[PDB]
């Protein structure tokens, strides 16, 4: 089976690329909605608001 | 994870692995993996 897929390695690269691509564009995803502050803060432990 | 030492205390990543925790190359010096900094 291998040995008839050095012909379509290529399609088989595409693939490859195409779902690398898609793995660190959904990693990316996530940083830009909820790490929009660099700063952790912590809530007050004074609850009366 | 094999040829980095892990550490037990927390910087900012900069090459992401997953489930939290990267790989960095601080002080010689060698690759070391730490939980990530928010
Ligand atoms: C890091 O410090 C904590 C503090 O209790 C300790 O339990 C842990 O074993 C330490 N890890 C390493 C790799 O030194």
């Amino acid at each position: 089976c291998s040995n008839l897929l050095l012909q379509y390695g290529s399609f088989c690269t595409q693939l490859n690329r195409a779902l690398t691509g898609i793995a660190v564009e959904q990693d990316k995803n996530t940083q830009e909605v909820f790490a929009q502050v660099k700063q952790i803060y912590k809530t007050p432990p004074i609850k009366d608001f | 994870l094999i040829g980095a030492e892990h550490v037990n205390n927390s910087y900012e990543c900069d090459i992401p692995i997953g489930a939290g925790i990267c790989a960095s190359y601080q002080t010689s010096q060698s690759i070391i993996a730490y939980t990530m900094s928010l």
